[PDB]
């Protein structure tokens, strides 16, 4: 090994439905093969209708967005209004291609409710990319999380089951990915503004999930 | 008349009218003493407000742990010259793991305030400090004034009416010079000389100000109830 | 980025009851090339601090010139300059460590490993260390190059903690350093016999000692060995 | 660089380059802004000592910062240029970065911030520029109307004149002009507007210019011909 | 002519006191300070009556627990409530807290004397700005174009402060409860106003710990001018 | 510190004139009489060596200056500025032209070159106006023979024949009478001896005259052979001998 | 080439209580396989209630402690002699190292000290300033032998109640002062038993709202 | 300091007037007479040389008319010195537009950006106005044949005949009375001429106090033309005139 380890971090998902967006992370830090943390906040909370997801650099990602939720704050004094998710995006993206070739490593998912826009999900990484889609899994364990949630994705899921599937996405992604695990942080984004769905512990998750679902068959029981 | 557009401009008897306009800035200023003994350096600073309903315009300013000073004149010009104290007693700390002694201070202050005599555009401090000290050769205390010139005294006053402090101190020299190792008698002493510069007004919980610097005492300033004691 | 040219090796030092010893060779090697052999290593500043050199003469000649101007520079506008503001050792050290850590951090580093030795106004003992990148380090036994590997060791049987510090007298504490010298002549390929020796103490003052060389030698039993193994004759 | 302090305070505590660049504005041909119930019109004074103009080729008076927001003037014309190009910037830049364009509040916040910047910067003098900036907000039916001046203050208004003679033009439109009942369609606020530089101008022949602006981009300017006809029609109820 | 930072024979900078005679004739605005709140008032004073009031903005919000009322030539605070704003952002950003109001205050001012031959003369506007934090509680700080800022229990400024300011002195007590304070800045504003007093000619504000700096609407000011004359009309 | 004067120390008066490009013509009429005749196959411009003291060395100061081997200039006003605009006018000629196009500037870019440098010193922060009128005579391929004036404005006029300076006013009107379009180069250096008695009071010799011609190329003068397309200079400073040769046959 | 890092070794450990918290760290300075110091102390206190340590590195663990602690000084100088709480100088830390992202400081940061509430609080931050509350953080060379004992220890994972078949699990408790001293010298005796680069002496550093307390312990010197 | 001496070119008088931009229009009007006159099929540019001298070359002479591009040409009225400045200046801002966009430069383009870098003068720097007013003669696809004009505020106007200079008063009317928009291009030469023959304060107009040029299309099939007369061309245009 040469040069320093530093903390790259956990993997996301966020995915547009009927009763608005679904935002689903976990919570493990790794530096290598060492896992440097399993409570990681993955989630910042920008403002009441906005949210942002990190994953590949930890650094890069908290001080950026917390950066961002500074430049969203300036925006709704100015201008007395909130901001755009298109617009929260745009300032991250315009940033980060500033920055594109010193090294920056960022994948984030700018996730929000406005009026005009109505629920919007931008896809923000650090080589520049901008893009609005319904459904993004991001980080390095995204593979895995792409591979549940799109085989039982429908636009007419419930508030309910669509909580459940985006927590079992990350389950799915923590159980595979060496470098996904601790913990599944939940939100669900309306109308109204984001709301916190709790910190769900794989180690209690996994098996309340294996028992009640009869899935994890590979595992020992 | 003609020779005080600028700084830059001498008078024909010799004169920068601008840095005397400046000094005049000063004597409108609220009334501050200083004096010190060889253990303790004190200040102690009437403030000044403009109304019953305003607050007392802060006169006290820390520089570092064991230095600071007392400001009469423009206040933001003394903001800008204690935050300079505060970088170059900071730079002595960091580089040097020194103590800025407070000579150097205010052979700092004055190359400083002088720069702004000489040039054109630009114009001189409006404030005049005090600053007390103490450092490795003991208590010190100076006097600033914005044409350049700092002096180093026993004691001394700067503002409205510091005459009457300042004659006090010369009589009581011999007296408070030997207060040593008792910071309220040094204090005690030193609002017994402002005493001398009031007229019609007399010392209040919210109107005195006090700030003392020691043997074993940092650098700490007195205000509100904790000043009630020597009233 | 540098690459040094002409070097030198160890400095040495230690804490005694009422100061310091330390001590470097006299040589500047030019590779393999003992080149220079007149070539001093310790400089004082003032009369309490000593600042003991290896690496980079270049950079050392350098390091010089900034001393000599820091005691100019407190001379200025400074009436106790000579008394109560006269420059301390641990003044002269963090100057150094300064401008060291600062240069490696402009990628343009002082190719050195300092030791600043001396005795503070109140009577305490100084000696710290600080090198090419910033890193800074205190001991009652410091030494750069070999001497860290051979003469610390020689050096912790005498002053092994703090509390062995006034257990510890002028004369023991010198002759560990002159011993360690020794060591070092027969060890180390970049060193030479003639070096130079300084006493910073609290009562006595600065004693300087130049021109001294190892001696006492063990070599008598070189004669005695033949081959590299099998060979009798 | 040219340094010196142009725009400084009085005695009396006035700025009097900032004073006499609204003399310049008083010097200048005079312009109307009335908005009604679903639109803003913006009116202008042509004067008519010049004679062998070509008016296919001639800078009008009424400019196009975007597609939905437009901006007339009264005062220095070369001055007005560089202030109707930073506009033009700004309206474009804030549609790279925001994904929207610019709000009618928003264009005037930065137009008058240009204003306001020339009157406290060293070595230049104060814009001899007062601006009716009109408009309609992105997805928005409101009809919007604000006036900047030299000083750099700006604010909305329900109909507003500025240039010369233009406290006889707003004269008439303090009683003409009810809060209550805007005019409801496009063409009793061209006529408003129309009847009101009537107070000042001279002939309604090619002295007026007319430009009507609604909701979503959709701007257009008068002719001759159009204008001449609510001029006749004016002229033949006044005769009363 | 003459230089821009030059002193009188006096002692005092001519742009500086020619700055604060431009301030004397712009609109007042009142501040009044309680246990419960700060209060702040302006007088919004439209030019021509086809001036649509509600776009004069003379009370500005810097941050959630900061807001500012200003007076004078009031294109030239702009830029300082732009730079309040940053300045307070900017804090929260570098220490995760909200930014104390002395030290908002301090940091306006700053710019204050930043003009020379830097812009090139001193701001000819006045600033009434106040808040709350943890530290010193509900406070109205007074910030000038000298560089000075005073901490006041109240504080009238514009072109009727003088008379103002003599009525705040006999009414301010430190039991003032909120409710209070807002009648207070409305009877002292039509007292000083020129033109009738209404609730579109002029404007109340406030700020609480609990929900932080608040403009008030037409509506619920228009309730408490009604209520104000009411009060005066029963003895 | 530092040069303060950003802004313009010439500007425009109430009646419209430019007051510091005046008061340098007026500097210029206080001058020297030196003066320009353009003839068929060549030109020659001339002027007074006015001397400050007899003991001063009068070959030492050049009135007369060559520019480039095809070009050369002469003045009336200040000689200072007239110095210091030749040393401008010299490297202005390779750095915006020779050092591009491997030639020499044809003679009226030149004229043109230090008419910028000259106008830029009406409007420029800080400087006043050049005390000096220029009178440039040239030769270029394209173009044949010229002769140009520059004034302190900026502003430069080809000439037939003129004379600018202290008794220009007469000198013209002189050689209004003597010029013809079939004029010889000889002819017209004959004309400008006589043009320059008129100005000149005391001493008439070829030490206190001061003349140049352009006219044919001159290989003896270029310091090298073997290149047939590189056949000398045009310009050529008439010696004190070439001069009094000229004024027997007078 | 001229190489600006370099690896000065030794490792700490932050264990949070609930009126308290302590910072730990050996006091053992090396390079390559030499011992530079014995007593070089790493673990500094900062005023306002803040102990803080910056391993790996020492030139790059200095100049932080040092530019943090001049941090604190101006934040007094510009906010009124305001306290600088814990989460405040941690976001503060996270600036300062960030600003050298792009040429970074080698250390792993830990702070420690009371929140606002008056409970323990212990920051931890990667080299370029992502920073992050626990209850428990070891960090430096011996970091990987450490923090999985204090997983167990202070966290109580993997750690069930006895005879509930694995299904209910040890309750979390705080730990009190003297008994997170007792797993801090454990937790230090048995990483210098397995880490060459830890050793000589032990210093910690406890934090309560009475103020900072030390205490020293001695370590194996092999 | 400096501030002493410095005449603060750039700022308003008590009636909102710039005394410098005043003053140097002042200026402009001693200067030589310049007429634009636009036809339907072609620009004629007419321009009265200062008081000429009869030792002064003529033809190789250019103090009125410059050629900008191909399709644009400028009558100057005011300092000469003054207007190669700008011409310099437009001469590299055409190039500059055709190096961009593989097409000849908008008239009005170029023109806005000379007026654009007379306003700053006028607004900022501290320097002195350019003492120059400019009549732009040009042609492009989309508006075709333009005359414009430009003064020392960097205010240009739009015109279909317009003189600058001296008497422009007088030339104005003249202008005004005989012009007509059905002309053609050898009806407003001749116009340009009288105009000038009348206006001008010399004794009697001749071919040696004169500049000429025309933009016609009189190129063979769709493509413009720029002719700077020659002395004997103009010589011969004012005899077929009877002016001579
Ligand atoms: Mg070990």
């Amino acid at each position: 090994d040469c040069k320093i380890k530093i903390a790259h971090g956990t993997t996301t998902l966020a995915f547009r439905f009927q009763g608005g967006i679904i935002v689903a992370v976990d919570s493990r830090a790794t530096a290598g093969n060492w896992v440097a943390s399993q409570t990681v906040k993955a989630v910042i909370e920008i403002n009441p209708f906005l949210l942002g997801t990190m994953a590949g650099g930890a650094a890069d990602c908290q001080f950026w967005e917390t950066w961002l939720g500074s430049q969203c704050r300036l925006h709704e004094l100015r201008e007395k209004e909130r901001i755009s998710v298109a617009a929260a995006s745009k300032i991250l993206s315009n940033l980060v291609y500033q920055y594109k070739g010193a090294g920056l490593s960022m994948g984030t998912m700018i996730c929000g409710y406005t009026r005009k826009e109505g629920p919007t999900i931008y896809y923000v990484d650090s080589d520049g990319t901008r893009l609005k889609g319904d459904i993004f899994c991001v980080g390095s364990g995204q593979t895995f999380a792409y591979g549940v949630l799109d085989s039982n994705y429908k636009w007419d899921l419930s508030v309910e089951d669509a909580l459940y599937l985006g927590k079992r996405s990350i389950l799915a992604a923590a159980h595979r990915d060496a470098y996904s695990g601790g913990s599944v942080n939940l939100y669900h984004v309306t109308e109204d503004g984001w709301i916190y769905h709790g910190n769900h512990d794989v180690g209690e998750l996994f098996w309340k999930v294996k028992e009640e679902e009869g899935s994890f068959n590979n595992v020992i029981g | 008349n003609n020779y005080d557009g600028d700084t830059v401009t001498f008078s024909p008897t010799g004169r920068l009218f601008q840095v005397e306009y400046a000094l005049e800035a000063i004597k409108q200023g609220s009334v501050t003493v200083g004096l010190r003994s060889n253990t303790h350096a004190v200040l102690v600073a009437l403030k000044r407000n403009a109304d019953e309903l305003s607050s007392y315009q802060k006169k006290i300013i820390k520089c570092d742990e064991h230095m600071g000073l007392s400001l009469a004149g423009l206040a933001p010009d003394a903001r800008v010259l204690s935050n300079y104290l505060r970088q170059q007693c900071n730079y002595s700390s960091l580089v040097f793991n020194r103590k800025l002694a407070v000579e150097r201070a205010g052979h700092l202050l004055c190359d400083k305030a002088q720069k702004n005599t000489q040039s054109y555009g630009g114009r001189p401090y409006g404030v005049g400090l005090l600053i007390i000290g103490y450092d490795k050769s003991g208590a010190h205390l100076l006097e600033f004034q914005p044409s350049g010139n700092v002096t180093e005294l026993y004691g001394t006053a700067i503002g409205a009416r510091s005459q009457g402090a300042k004659t006090y101190l010369e009589r009581t020299l011999d007296t408070f010079i030997k207060i040593d190792g008792n910071p309220d008698e040094l204090i005690k002493a030193g609002v017994e000389a402002i005493s001398q510069s009031l007229r019609d007004e007399s010392l209040t919980v919210d109107n005195l100000s006090i700030a003392i610097v020691g043997k074993d005492t940092p650098f700490t300033i007195y205000d509100g109830e904790a000043v009630a004691k020597y009233i | 980025t540098q690459q040094p040219i002409v070097t030198g090796t160890s400095v040495i030092s230690m804490k005694y009851d009422n100061g310091v010893i330390i001590a470097a060779d006299n040589l500047g090697s030019y590779g393999s090339l003992l080149r220079f052999n007149g070539v001093e290593r310790l400089i004082p500043v003032g009369d309490n601090t000593v600042v003991g050199i290896s690496g980079d003469i270049s950079d050392m000649q350098h390091i010089e010139r900034l001393l000599k101007d820091l005691v100019t520079e407190n001379a200025y506008d400074n009436p106790l300059a000579d008394a109560e503001e006269a420059l301390e050792p641990s003044y002269i050290f963090e100057y150094l460590a300064t401008v060291m850590y600062q240069r490696r951090s402009k990628m343009n580093p002082l190719w050195n490993a300092i030791i600043v030795a001396g005795v503070q106004s109140n009577g305490d003992q100084f000696l710290r260390y600080v090198n090419l990148l910033g890193v800074t380090y205190s001991s009652p036994t410091l030494a750069t190059g070999f001497g860290a590997h051979m003469a610390n060791p020689l050096l912790r049987k005498v002053v092994d903690r703090e509390s062995d510090i006034p257990k510890t007298t002028v004369q023991v504490a010198e002759e560990a350093i002159v011993n360690a010298m020794r060591v070092l002549y027969y060890r180390d390929a970049r060193s030479s016999r003639n070096f130079s020796l300084a006493i910073i103490d609290k009562n006595t003052g600065l004693t300087f000692k130049k021109n001294l060389q190892v001696e006492n030698m063990k070599w008598d039993f070189a004669k005695d060995i033949k081959g590299y193994g099998t060979q009798k004759i | 660089g040219y340094d010196r302090a142009l725009s400084i305070f009085s005695p009396d505590g006035h700025i009097f380059q900032v004073e006499y660049a609204l003399e310049a504005v008083k010097r200048g041909t005079c312009a109307v802004g009335v908005k009604g119930k679903n639109c803003v019109v913006l009116g202008c004074e042509r004067r008519s000592t010049l004679k062998l103009q070509d008016t296919r080729i001639t800078p009008s008076k009424v400019s196009k910062i975007d597609s939905h927001v437009v901006l007339s003037f009264s005062g220095l014309n070369a001055d007005s240029r560089i202030l109707i190009e930073k506009a033009r910037v700004e309206a474009q830049s804030h549609r790279l970065t925001l994904e929207d364009p610019v709000t009618v509040e928003y264009l005037t916040r930065y137009v008058a911030g240009v204003q306001q910047r020339y009157t406290q910067s060293g070595g230049v003098r104060p814009f001899g520029v007062s601006t009716l900036i009109a408009g309609f907000d992105p997805r928005d039916d409101e009809p919007k109307l604000y006036q900047t001046e030299p000083s750099g203050i700006y604010s909305s208004w329900s109909a507003q004149t500025i240039g010369r003679n233009s406290k006889t033009v707003r004269e008439f439109l303090e009683k003409n002009y009810d809060r209550k009942e805007p005019p409801a369609t496009v063409e009793e606020c061209v006529k408003l507007t129309v009847r009101s530089l009537l107070e000042v101008v001279q002939t309604g022949a090619k002295n007026i210019e007319i430009t009507v602006v609604k909701p979503d981009s959709d701007i257009v300017a008068l002719s001759s011909e159009e204008i001449n006809q609510y001029v006749t029609q004016i002229e033949q109820e006044k005769q009363e | 002519d003459r230089g821009v930072s030059t002193f009188s024979p006096e002692g005092r900078l001519f742009q500086v006191e020619y700055s604060l005679e431009a301030i004397k004739l712009g609109s007042t605005a009142i501040g009044i300070a309680t246990k419960e709140g700060v209060v702040l008032g302006v007088e919004k004073r439209a030019t021509s009556p086809l001036l649509e009031s509600d776009s004069i903005e003379k009370i500005v919000e810097i941050d959630r627990h900061i807001g500012c009322a200003m007076s004078g030539l009031t294109a030239d605070a702009r830029s300082m409530i732009e730079h309040a704003r940053t300045a307070a952002v900017t804090h929260n950003l570098y220490y995760d807290e909200d930014i104390n109001v002395e030290s908002l205050t301090q940091s306006v001012c700053d710019l204050a004397l930043r003009f020379g031959e830097l812009m090139s003369r001193p701001f000819g506007v006045a600033l009434l700005i106040a808040g709350h934090d943890a530290d010193d509680g509900y406070q109205l700080f007074h910030a000038e174009p000298s560089g000075t800022f005073y901490r006041y229990n109240a504080k009238a400024i514009g072109s009727g402060s003088e008379g103002a300011q003599a009525e705040l002195l006999n009414e301010w007590h430190s039991s003032l409860t909120l409710k209070e304070a807002e009648l207070l800045v409305l009877k002292i504003l039509k007292q000083v106003m020129e033109e009738k007093l209404d609730e579109n000619n002029a404007q109340l504000s406030c700020i609480t710990k609990q929900d932080g700096f608040k403009i008030y609407d037409n509506e619920k000011t228009a309730e408490l001018i009604k209520e104000l004359k009411e009060k005066e009309a029963a003895e | 510190m530092t040069d303060r004067y950003s802004f313009s120390l010439t500007t425009f008066s109430p009646s419209g004139k430019l007051g510091q490009i005046d008061y340098a013509l007026t500097a210029v009429k206080q001058g020297v009489t030196s003066l320009g005749i353009k003839a068929t196959n060549g030109v020659v411009i001339a002027t007074e060596k006015k001397s400050s003291s007899p003991l001063a060395m009068s070959e030492t100061l050049s009135k007369v200056s060559l520019l480039t081997p095809d070009i050369g200039a002469v003045y009336s006003g200040m000689g200072p500025d007239y110095r210091v605009l030749v040393d401008k006018s010299r490297k202005v000629a390779h750095t915006s032209y020779k050092r591009i196009y491997g030639e020499y500037p044809p003679t009226k870019l030149l004229v043109s070159e230090v008419a910028k440098i000259m106008q830029e010193a009406t409007q420029s922060g800080g400087v006043r106006p050049f005390g000096v009128s220029l009178l440039i005579a040239g030769h270029d391929e394209f173009n044949g023979f010229s002769l140009y004036q520059v004034d302190p404005s900026g502003s430069y006029f080809p000439w037939k024949a003129t004379a600018i300076g202290k008794g220009s006013v007469a000198a013209k009107t002189f050689l209004e009478k003597r010029w013809n379009d079939e004029l010889e180069l000889e002819d017209a250096i004959h004309i400008a001896l006589l043009t320059l008695k008129e100005s000149v009071e005391g001493e008439f010799n070829g030490d206190t005259i001061e003349l140049a011609i352009i006219g044919d190329e001159n290989p003896d003068l270029l310091g090298y052979t073997g290149i047939p397309t590189d056949k000398g200079p045009r310009f050529r400073k008439l010696t004190s001998q070439e001069i009094n040769d000229r004024l027997e046959a007078l | 080439q001229f190489n600006p890092y370099g690896d000065n070794g030794g490792t700490i450990l932050g264990i949070a209580g609930e009126d308290f918290a302590v910072l730990a760290g050996d006091t053992r300075n090396i390079t390559d396989y030499s011992i530079n110091s014995r007593y070089e102390p790493k673990v500094f206190d900062c005023g306002d209630n803040i102990v803080m340590s910056a391993n790996g590195f020492a030139a790059d663990g200095d100049a932080l402690v040092k530019r943090f602690k001049n941090s604190v000084k101006w934040y007094h100088f510009d906010h009124n002699d305001k306290k600088l709480s814990i989460n405040s100088a941690a976001r503060n830390i996270q600036h300062l190292l960030y600003g050298k992202r792009f040429f970074p400081y080698y250390v792993h940061t830990i702070i420690a000290g009371l929140d606002e509430d008056g409970k323990g609080a212990v920051y931890s931050f990667d080299p370029v300033g992502s920073y992050e509350r626990e209850q428990c953080r070891a960090g430096g060379a011996a970091a990987s032998l450490i923090m999985p004992f204090l997983d167990n220890q202070v966290n109580f994972k993997n750690q069930y109640e006895p005879g509930t078949n694995g299904k209910v699990k040890k309750p979390l408790k705080y730990l009190s002062v003297e008994e997170v001293i007792k797993l801090v010298r454990d937790s230090f005796t048995s990483a210098t038993e397995r880490h060459i680069q830890v050793g000589d002496g032990l210093e910690i550093l406890i934090v309560t709202k009475d103020g900072v307390r030390k205490e020293f312990y001695e370590l194996k010197r092999d | 300091g400096s501030r002493r001496y410095d005449s603060r070119t750039t700022i308003f008088s008590p009636e909102g007037r710039l005394y410098q931009v005043e003053y140097a229009l002042e200026s402009i009007s001693h200067a030589g007479t310049a007429i634009g006159i636009m036809a339907s099929d072609g620009i004629v540019l007419a321009a009265e040389r200062k008081v000429t001298s009869t030792l002064l070359e003529q033809d190789t002479s250019t103090e009125k008319l410059y050629k900008l591009n191909d399709k644009i040409a400028v009558a100057v009225a005011g300092l000469t010195a003054d207007a190669e400045i700008l011409i310099n200046t437009a001469r590299i801002h055409a190039q500059n537009y055709l190096k961009t966009y593989n097409e000849d430069i908008p008239v009005e383009i170029l023109v806005r950006r000379l007026s654009d870098i007379k306003q700053g003068y006028t607004q900022h720097g501290g320097l002195r106005p350019f003492g120059v007013s400019f009549i732009y003669a040009g042609y492009d696809d989309r508006y075709g044949y333009q005359l414009y004009t430009s003064n020392p505020s960097g205010n240009y106007t739009g015109w279909k005949a317009i003189s600058v200079g001296a008497n422009t008063s007088a030339a104005q009317t003249l202008l005004q009375m005989d012009y007509k928009d059905d002309m053609k291009v050898d009806d407003a030469i001749e116009l340009a001429l009288k105009t000038l023959s009348k206006t001008t304060d010399s004794s009697a107009l001749t071919y040696d106090r004169l500049e000429f040029a025309t933009i016609r299309k009189g190129a063979n099939d769709g493509e413009v033309y720029q002719k700077i007369f020659k002395p004997q061309e103009i010589k011969d245009i004012l005899v077929k005139t009877g002016i001579t």
